[PDB]
């Protein structure tokens, strides 16, 4: 299946670079993800990338990547939730 | 061309209502019919439909319930001497889960549905009255199976299991130790699917061991809420009763109806080979009967008393009617209908065991918990 | 004496099973065996009925083996509804008789030369066993017996150490009208190498030629097909992929008066221990009328004899529901012509090779 | 630890328990029954399955 | 960029009943995306195949 999977730059973890000035794709060992704002494509990797990556090809399934814009990790703000929560 | 359509039953003033079933759905190239009464042994059961075979070269048989009660050995013979000649044998009135195996029965039919038949209508209740874990009493014979056995498929449906299948031999006298297993369960609601005598023991049992109290319901079939089942059968039993199921005579015009339909549409048909006229002589196939049967498969009347008559893949009866009804105060009293698809309750309140009138919750979780540890020094 | 009846349909080698009589050797049991050869046609149900009665009531059998050539499961019926009235075991030595049927009566006493659906299945996952083939996908019409085949894999697959992986047991229909479209879609949905397709020998023909409409029968591929399709190995569909292996009964390696001899040594075997131990002779109503008042006598603690008997060494012994747990199963596979050849064979839970490594 | 985990376990959640050790000894793993052709748990994973 | 080819497939007209060859080696193919090059009257042929 297809699923929405949100992310959020951490620098072990989830780090996010900038997509090739030539290519304009994302490069090897690294996959792509969104960042609304314009809507930009970036590059993600990092620890919990690999661990995406060999879950979603073991259990398989596809995703897209975006990073969130509306917080950070997740905190309840008034009985609602801001982030990747 | 005359086409016999004879049949083999008993009750003698029934038969003559087959002929005049003929006599009338002919009006509607011509139908006979060549009923005899029923023997009394089993041996002589299979003679007699040759003897009707040959005498009228019958193109399908009639079966229906006799005096005997035994309901499995005085219909069989009617089926397996017309399953070597692929003649297709309507079961009126025979109830019995095995005629739905069309590897033992090549050819037959029945108007009405098997006692496996009614898991489908108990899978609807719990739909209705928000039950999960249910706890199965099931005879180890084929009848027991067949009704474990559907249940147990169309629980997956949503993803869902029985909490115990837990089964006895059929005709066991000491079923307490079986029922003991059942009071540990969480599970309150409890099916069974028992015979006329088997039901007696496993409610004599209950009432002894304190099940048939407040907060268990008895889902409950055709067969153990009548005969001597009511006699030790507690109060609150929620059975099943089929609405036309003992309507000989409805079964019997009704199923005339049905093949004649189907024999209007066989003469656009290529080589059609005419029925035997001799069952000593004959060993060949009749190929058109298998192509007959399948005709019949799609022959939905369009009305009748026992409703629209379709047919389902195995060749039972599809979207039958069933009544739900509870034994308050030792009498029976309807409380609910089922037309086939879901589950209509009256506004009648329904006595629950131990004379709860709002419904018990039908699961008891367990707050004692039996706990296996190891010994880990700082642990 | 006890009394047999060999009761035989069509032609077939009668002087042999003579001489086979006077071969066997029962002395040790005690049992004085008596053996009437009798000889008939297919004739017709009726007079199966009335054939065997009358054997009955002439010289009072007490046991009955059957053979036939027909290939049609109408006469294993009527066998069975004989011994369940007239309280006499019947053998299923060939032909119809030897047809395989799931669910007999309770009260029945009739036994048949043949393996069960589990059994055949259980045989399939041997010969994936000593192949390696670990990839599993079954395809099963609605044949009484799909769901049956389908529960004994699944058993043996679960907590075994050997490595399986299954799946898809796509579910097939044909009772639908013009449904050819809809049976093309659920059969694409098959990436495994191994396919154990169940379904009746005229079914096969058109799961074939669907697959041959994808063309993916054989051509890296592997189909392991019940008996029930194979069928007569005489006849091919010529549709059946190149590399088709099937599970068949001895068929072959054991003639028509092979069995008789060991049908016959059943029963007097089985009623050797009876004799034995609780020492009765079992004298039923030769009458045809009135039988259901002949229900009183029973003959329940003979058929728990014939259940178990061991004779030369092979464990002939029958299951309640009259199969086999130790038959003799043989594997066949179809050369680059179209013709079933031997591949292996079967016997006390091994599988006995011929040729070992696959092509 | 364990103990003192599962007594605050059973009070805030309700719940009356008796404690045994595992026959076995043991911890558990699925050991293969070459009788049978099968695999079977042992410890404690035995005893709760 | 993360590139992978891993089919090179090629068909071939010129065989007689040669339909069987090409459906089993299209059965090959396993990925999101074919790059298909062929004519538009022999694409409608291989289309059907894959269909």
């Amino acid at each position: 299946d297809h699923l929405s999977i949100v992310t959020l730059e951490e620098a072990p973890f989830v780090i996010v670079e900038s997509v090739d000035p030539l290519s304009g794709t994302c490069m090897r060992n690294t996959v792509p993800c969104q960042k609304r704002i314009g809507y930009i494509k970036k590059c993600c990797k990092g620890f919990c990338i690999d661990i995406l990556k060999k879950i979603s090809k073991s259990v398989k399934f596809t995703y897209d990547l975006y990073l969130v814009t509306n917080g950070k990790h997740g905190k309840k703000i008034n009985g609602t939730w801001n982030g990747m929560i | 061309k005359i086409v016999n359509i004879g049949a083999v039953l008993s009750t003698r003033k029934h038969e003559q209502m087959f002929r005049e079933a003929v006599n009338q759905a002919n009006k509607r190239i011509q139908l006979n019919a060549t009923s005899v009464t029923h023997k009394p042994n089993a041996i002589q059961m299979a003679l007699s439909v040759c003897e009707d075979l040959i005498s009228s070269q019958v193109y399908a048989i009639l079966v229906s319930h006799p005096p005997t009660p035994n309901d499995h050995f005085t219909p069989t013979p009617v089926s397996y001497t017309a399953g070597f000649y692929r003649i297709p044998v309507l079961g009126l009135t025979t109830r019995m889960s095995i005629y739905s195996d069309k590897s033992i029965h090549l050819s037959f039919l029945r108007t009405v549905p098997p006692y496996s038949h009614q898991s489908s209508v108990w899978f609807e209740m719990m739909r209705v009255y928000s039950w999960n874990h249910i706890i199965l009493l099931v005879s180890d014979d084929h009848e027991g199976r067949a009704a474990q056995k559907r249940l147990e498929t169309l629980l997956e449906e949503r993803e869902s299991k029985a909490e115990k299948v837990l089964q006895f031999d059929p005709g066991t006298k000491n079923v307490t130790a079986l029922l003991m297993e059942a009071k540990e369960l969480e599970a309150r609601v409890i099916i069974l699917s028992a015979s006329e005598d088997d039901a007696a023991t496993v409610y004599r049992a209950a009432a002894m061991l304190n099940m048939t109290g407040s907060g268990y319901v008895w889902l409950v079939g055709e067969r153990e809420i009548s005969g001597n089942a009511l006699r030790y059968a507690p109060d609150g039993i929620l059975g099943l009763q089929l609405i036309n199921g003992k309507n000989e005579s409805a079964h019997i015009s009704d199923a005339v109806g049905v093949v004649a339909q189907a024999v209007h549409e066989l003469l656009e048909k290529e080589n059609i080979t005419d029925p035997p006229r001799g069952c000593v002589g004959n060993t060949n196939i009749w190929k058109t009967g298998p192509l007959f049967k399948r005709v019949l498969m799609s022959s939905k009347y369009a009305d009748g008393v026992t409703g629209r008559v379709e047919f389902n893949e195995d060749g039972d009866r599809k979207f039958a009617n069933y009544s739900i009804m509870n034994l308050q105060n030792r009498k029976l009293v309807q409380v609910g209908i089922y037309n086939g698809t879901h589950v209509i309750p009256n506004d009648r309140k329904i006595i629950w065991p131990g004379g709860e009138t709002e419904k018990p919750r039908g699961y008891q979780m367990s707050t004692r918990l039996k706990i296996v540890t190891i010994h880990q020094e700082p642990f | 004496s006890i009394g047999i009846a060999v009761i035989l349909v069509g032609t077939s080698d009668e002087v042999a099973i003579k001489d086979a009589h006077e071969k066997d050797d029962f002395h040790h049991l005690s049992v004085v065996p008596r053996v009437e050869l009798v000889a008939m046609n297919e004739t017709d149900p009726k007079s199966i009925i009335t054939r065997i009665c009358d054997l009955m009531s002439d010289r009072k059998i007490q046991g009955v083996v059957f053979a036939d050539d027909t290939d049609q499961e109408a006469i294993a019926q009527i066998l069975d509804f004989i011994s369940a009235q007239t309280l006499t075991p019947i053998l299923g030595i060939h032909g119809g008789s030897s047809m395989i049927m799931a669910d007999k009566d309770e009260s029945s006493m009739f036994f048949q030369f043949g393996p069960s659906i589990e059994q055949q299945a259980s045989v399939m996952l041997n010969i994936m066993e000593e192949y390696d083939w670990y990839i599993f996908s079954i395809v099963t019409t609605y044949f009484p017996g799909y769901q049956d085949f389908v529960n004994k894999i699944r058993s043996t697959i679960e907590n075994s150490f050997v490595g399986w992986e299954l799946e898809e047991v796509l579910l097939l229909d044909m009772s639908l009208d013009d449904g050819d479209s809809k049976i093309q879609n659920q059969l694409k949905k098959l990436q495994s190498p191994i396919i154990l397709l169940y379904c009746t020998k005229e079914e096969a023909t058109y799961i074939f030629e669907v697959a041959n409409s994808v063309g993916l029968t054989g051509y890296g591929y592997t189909w392991i097909v019940p008996s029930l399709v194979a069928g007569d190995t005489d006849t091919v569909p010529a549709e059946f992929p190149t590399g088709l292996i099937s599970v068949s009964y001895d068929e072959w390696d054991y003639g028509l008066p092979a069995r008789v001899r060991d049908g016959i040594a059943i029963i007097t075997t089985a009623a050797s221990d009876m004799l034995s131990e609780h020492s009765f002779i079992p004298e039923p109503k030769s009458s045809c009328y009135n039988t259901h008042e002949k229900r009183i006598y029973q003959s329940n603690m003979l058929n728990r004899y014939l259940i178990n008997v061991t004779f030369e060494g092979r464990n002939l012994s029958f299951s309640e529901d009259g199969y086999q747990m130790h038959p003799k199963l043989v594997i066949i596979l179809l050369n680059k012509e179209r013709k079933w050849e031997r591949v292996g064979k079967w016997k006390d839970k091994s599988l006995q090779m011929k040729y070992y490594v696959w092509p | 630890f364990c103990i003192d985990l599962l007594i605050k376990l059973a009070r805030t959640m309700n719940f009356t328990y008796e404690v045994h050790l595992v026959a076995d000894g043991k911890f558990g793993t699925q050991e293969r029954v070459n009788n049978s052709n099968k695999k079977e748990w042992n410890g404690m994973m035995g005893e709760l399955l």
